[PDB]
DNA sequence: TTGCGAAGGTTGTAGTAGTCCAGGAAAAA
DNA sequence: ACCTGGACTACTACAACCTTCGCTTTTTGG
């Protein structure tokens, strides 16, 4: 079989190498090795290399098997100057280029990040209410209100948004700066009628995120 | 935007990355570059020249959105590699984001009929000899070039050519009066600039200035006309008006259009400035700019298309 | 980081099961980062099972930035000698281990302030934890990057910057199982931003047991890693909690690292 | 003229990269890794390879991408791990090619393929043949390799015999598309199960979607993506579109890179996959030797040469 | 075919070489490259090495031609460095100690 | 640790010091201003050749005994051999039990010259092609001559050697015994009775003993044992390499080369084992 | 809060060979 | 007037880190 070895130790420890393996192969090069040899001569190689190497030993051998076929026996010494393949890098540095802090992976931070808003921009809207109004002004006894500021912006996003209506529709009808009126308030479904109308969250009432935005 | 039917937009000095599921640029002017008005949706084609780079979750997100992406050079030519436009047709019919294109199945409609491809070699050299006049005579900001274009040798020349061109029977007479017509614009050019006796050297091997422009600006052409087919969707190898052998035909058919209209006048004008290569380069790609010439690619290949489709 | 107690090995021999459960933790530490983790500790009393419990979380977080968890005991309150017990145990200075002394509030003493303050409609300004409480810690507090919010020195902040925390799981359990107020922003923050490690859990009577479920669920569901640690814990409990951990963390891979990869957590014992 | 001077079917390399970053450095492509305190370039030689399978966390640059379209190397980016790039509802892309344009292919291979591709009969004549050089090239790579003998890949002849000429004698008489993909999915199982009883593996089941947690799975599913570079770049070298499928493209967009990979799928990677499971081998391991085996089976060629055959085979008919 | 080539280069010949070479195949070592090739890319590589060589440009090719045996192919630069079956000298020294 | 036979280096070197560097055993050639070291794998060789213009020093003989290795000087040639190792004592016991009466010495005599004849018709008949019909008459004209007295059979193994180089100059179409024919067939001469010493080495036989050149010269068995090989591949490959036009370095690589591919040493020591070990039999 | 790769200059280290001085060895079965 | 090892001493080749700066490439058989 004929293998070929190469060196990449350092120092003190290159002297070594030199000195054990320039006993069985002809020098191909600065740091290069190759010869046909035996197998016993191989293993006994790499014991004599096992026996004085020190922290700067790396060498690697590769068996060219066949045709257009080579694999990687063994590494002696440091495992960190070659790859699962045995080749090595060509250069070296400092100075990070991935710079992989810049791009995370919280898939959904963009949803979350629009439902909270729009959520935000609606949630203390029930505030307007002529009661909530006396209550702040009012120093007297506290009466406590007959429906909670919630569920009254609840009702009034209900109502905005208009019943039976695909997302697309009230979506554009919002974002259309010009539309103003308030037009759409006759349909606001008080829950202080005889009747109790049926509940905003239902199949029929509200498309998925009108919903998604009412529950926040 | 290069062109407005096109719908296809060029990227430079940027990183595109992607921060929540966001894709996402960062270059210099920071917030305020108008990459953030582009619409990511099956309507655009993205095309990234110099100092650029793409992330592989960018393009997961922009796969998952519907939308090419396209490797071209300095200022939006030659094209180096891109992706490919799939076919529509009854059958084959995948459930993905991205538009397929129908004109390759017209296209090949007649191909395979001889007499159909000699109308479309005969509308292709009618849209080429159409544009010269227009480039040679009507451009004021030419005129005010310097180069001096006589216009009645000129109308005398694109006549005779038209007249050749309607009795051409079979496709060797084509390719002669193509090669007299080119002579001879070759040589007023020459005539109107001054340069002296000029001639389009084999292998590029001409060492003169003009040699060397008219070889750059061939090659900058040819990268757009590479853009357009890409952009439709045709395939390279099926040429209309050159042999059925020769590899890349149809790039050059459609490279031709706006050659001898553009390149031409250029060439000889940095000549006689004695220019360098990058302005020179600069000056091609803004005359190029100018003059749209890819929409008029586009719409020609179409329209060849539709008028095939209509005699049928 | 580079604590060396956690590294340090142990010569008496009675605790080398220690060191091999160290190993066994570097053995299987890169799959856990990425797959989960739902570990077990059935180590006999008197094993000094809280040394053990600290080198094991320690050597699955990356050694280059560090290390950060949570100890939850199953008392309905926690002296301070316990703390400082574990201190001892554990070998950490007083800049390193926040306590929460005490025990949780009552439900109903809020409600009255509240009506009071419903007065005013200011309700979302009711304080995080409550008034009893105090961290007992006095480590850096300048650079919180949640300083802004959470207030400049109230208990939020100060639990939320202590690298390593011990309290009772009463403490905990408002990340789930809170009905009224804002009770459960600073807990649930912590469960996302750290992990968890659960002692005594059989302690718990019968009937609260769905409630440590829960709690398990939601603290697999957002990312931390659990770690129960007793020695009587019968086949059933064990079987429950690990199929709410994984029905938690099922859910969150869709929402986190790379998408498509498998749901093949990484038990241990 | 001077990079592409080495034909496609005799070079070496195929790559599959992750956590690095591709860039030009010196006049050189080089991928860049992390080692914590230190980076190191690796270079790449464009010259000896033929595609670059891109995984997660990775990115490259617009000189890099200049610099392999010149050389003629396909590029795709691919879901890390054997999973797609992006799945979702009936939805799937395994990868992203990245073909180049700034080069000039043959005109008559397409020519002759286009020819026919818009007939219903034809189509159907030419996925036969496809099927009949598949079943071919399993009986030669099972029945005559004996590499895979002596790496302990035992099968009893009688059994594979019977379930070939069964396939045969149903294949050649399915009257449409749907009896053709039914029977082809009968055939997978029967190997499926052949494989699974020559190397005592046991009981085995197939998933889908890269759904499985056993190692046979996996390795089947990574194993695939080598499959797809291969057929990718054996379609791209003859200038035909990757558009124009013949059998599998009711069910993926840009088929003719699965049916053109079907040839090979069964031949070398069924078994590589059952006896690296059986030693417990991990994915470097098993890719190393898939890709070895691939190079020593000169898979490109055979598929070129399958290409052009039944292109041929189209025209003359006619 | 699969070849061993090794690089003696000095000073400017070593960037040109290094970056010729690296094109065609992965470096197993400072100086070192090592894969298989065909007959015509090795052509190439000859011809593309000679077209911009130095003065002081050495480089030699090595092929294992078959069990136990290898061939030296050619060198291109300076044949100095190399001796006639390929090999390298360990050491020099500018003292006389033949005599 | 490397048996003899795998070791695959032989050395012939010219105007070279050898001597000890660093721990290592180089030899070193004069270049002009500089002087260039170049190594020896001696756990990887079998013999070294010392030519013309070259010396060595005493701390390299200790390293090269040492490790076994052989060493032997040119211009007939002078051999030293470690005497620092021990070896096997029974293959010496047979060969001197055989080689001390003279009747039995004189039997087996032409036992090696039949060996070498086989291996050379083993030998004609895919390299050499890169008449069936005379050589098998030359080979059993050989034979029948072979199988009275020692000078016959000398002259029986002349006449067929005459016959060798006169039916490899017809199939070169160039012989005589200033030619480089001639030259290149003492080089080769020299490689065998090196290759030749090393195999009797190995078995641990006397040198001085010797089978049917004892009278001609010193050494005769190393000469003896040298001829198997020489008849056998020496001549057509000395006669190939000088029809090419070649130099002397290109031919000797050669030559080692074929030797190497024919796994020469190891039909050296087994015929050698095999003929000792039937003249034991016939005792 | 901000691209990408090349060329020129500066800074630091490992590695090579010359000089001179001193000691001269290998430990079974 | 012998021959190696070691310690000590120059003294160059390599390699990376820091600043600017232009942004092409022959482009031909198509």
């Amino acid at each position: 079989m004929n293998i070929l070895l190469v060196s990449q130790c350092e120092k003190r420890a290159l002297s070594e190498t030199r000195r054990i393996l320039d006993q069985f192969a002809e020098r191909r090069g600065e740091r290069t090795w190759q010869t046909p040899i035996t197998q016993a001569g191989l293993d006994t190689l790499r014991r004599l290399l096992k026996k004085s190497a020190r922290r700067n030993t790396a060498v690697a051998c590769h068996w060219i098997r066949g045709r257009d076929h080579s694999e990687l026996l063994w590494i002696v010494g440091d495992a960190s100057r070659f790859n699962a393949q045995g080749a090595v890098p060509t250069n070296r540095t400092c100075r990070d280029i991935l710079r992989k802090e810049d791009e995370n992976d919280w898939h959904s931070a963009e949803d979350i990040r629009l439902l909270t808003v729009m959520a935000a921009l609606f949630h203390d809207i029930g505030k307007a209410s002529q009661a909530f109004q006396a209550k702040l002004r009012n120093r007297g006894k506290p009466m406590a209100d007959a429906y909670r500021h919630e569920w009254v912006s609840l009702r009034l996003f209900e109502a905005f948004v208009g019943p039976g209506s695909s997302d697309e529709d009230w979506l554009r009808r919002l974002a259309d700066k010009r539309e103003t009126g308030d037009a759409w308030l006759s349909q606001l479904a008080r829950d202080d009628r005889q009747s109790a109308p049926p509940g905003p969250f239902q199949k029929s009432r509200l498309p998925p995120l009108a919903q998604a935005v009412g529950w926040l | 935007l290069h062109s407005k039917r096109a719908n296809l937009y060029y990227l430079q000095h940027c990183r595109v990355l992607v921060n929540g599921g966001r894709v996402e640029y960062v270059t210099d002017e920071g917030r305020h570059s108008h990459y953030w008005n582009i619409p990511i949706a099956n309507t655009t084609s993205l095309l990234l020249g110099t100092g650029t780079s793409i992330t592989q979750a960018a393009m997961r997100e922009l796969a998952r959105a519907g939308v090419l992406v396209g490797f071209c050079g300095g200022g939006g030519t030659p094209l180096f590699s891109a992706n490919e436009v799939d076919v529509e047709v009854s059958w084959l019919t995948p459930q993905s984001e991205y538009r397929p294109t129908e004109y390759l199945q017209r296209w090949v409609g007649f191909w395979f009929d001889e007499e159909k491809r000699l109308v479309a070699a005969r509308h292709f050299q009618r849209a080429r000899l159409e544009r010269i006049r227009h480039s040679w005579l009507e451009d004021r900001v030419l005129r005010d070039a310097g180069f001096a274009v006589d216009a009645t040798a000129l109308a005398v020349a694109v006549e005779d050519s038209a007249r050749a061109l309607e009795q051409a029977p079979n496709h060797e007479h084509l390719l002669t009066e193509e090669a007299r017509l080119s002579k001879r614009l070759f040589k007023l050019a020459a005539q109107a600039t001054r340069y002296g006796e000029f001639v389009r050297a084999k292998r590029g091997s001409g060492g003169d200035p003009a040699n060397r422009f008219l070889d750059h600006g061939n090659y900058l052409a040819y990268g757009l006309a590479a853009t357009a087919t890409w952009v439709l969707g045709i395939p390279h190898g099926l040429a209309v008006l050159h042999g059925k052998t020769r590899r890349g035909g149809l790039v050059f058919d459609v490279a031709d259009l706006i050659k001898d209209s553009l390149i031409l006048p250029q060439a000889f004008l940095s000549a006689m400035r004695g220019d360098e290569e990058q302005d020179f380069r600069q000056a091609c790609l803004d005359n190029l700019s100018r003059a749209q010439a890819l929409d008029f690619m586009i719409d020609t290949l179409k329209d060849v298309a539709q008028r095939s489709t209509v005699s049928a | 980081a580079r604590h060396k107690g956690f590294t340090r090995r142990v010569e008496q021999p009675r605790f080398r099961w220690q060191d091999k459960a160290y190993d066994c933790a570097m053995a299987c530490r890169e799959q856990a980062m990425e797959h989960g983790f739902f570990g077990l500790n059935l180590a006999s009393t008197g094993c000094g099972k809280t040394l053990a419990n600290g080198r094991i979380l320690y050597a699955l977080a990356d050694p280059q930035r560090g290390a950060r968890f949570s100890i939850a005991l199953g008392l309905r309150s926690l002296t301070l000698q316990t703390g400082q017990a574990y201190r001892e145990r554990l070998g950490l200075g007083d800049d390193d281990l926040a306590i929460l002394v005490g025990g949780s509030a009552a439900r109903e003493l809020f409600e009255k302030q509240q009506e009071r303050l419903e007065r005013s409609g200011s309700e979302s300004a009711q304080e995080l934890l409550a008034e009893n409480s105090h961290v007992h810690f006095a480590g850096t507090l300048e650079d919180g990057p949640l300083r802004e919010w959470l207030g400049r020195n109230s208990a939020g902040n100060r639990l939320l910057q202590a690298p390593i925390l011990a309290c009772t799981i009463d403490h905990l359990m408002p990340a789930s199982e809170s009905l009224r107020g804002g009770h459960q922003i600073a807990p649930l923050l912590r469960l996302m931003t750290s992990d968890l490690v659960l002692d005594e859990v059989d302690d718990f009577d019968i009937d609260d047991l769905p409630a440590l479920s829960r709690l398990v669920h939601w603290a697999g569901l957002f990312g931390s890693r659990v770690l129960l640690s007793s020695a009587t814990l019968p086949p059933a409990l064990v079987q429950g909690l690990f199929e709410a951990y994984r029905s938690g963390r099922e859910i969150f891979q869709r929402h986190r690292g790379a998408p498509g990869r498998a749901t093949e957590i990484r038990c241990a014992w």
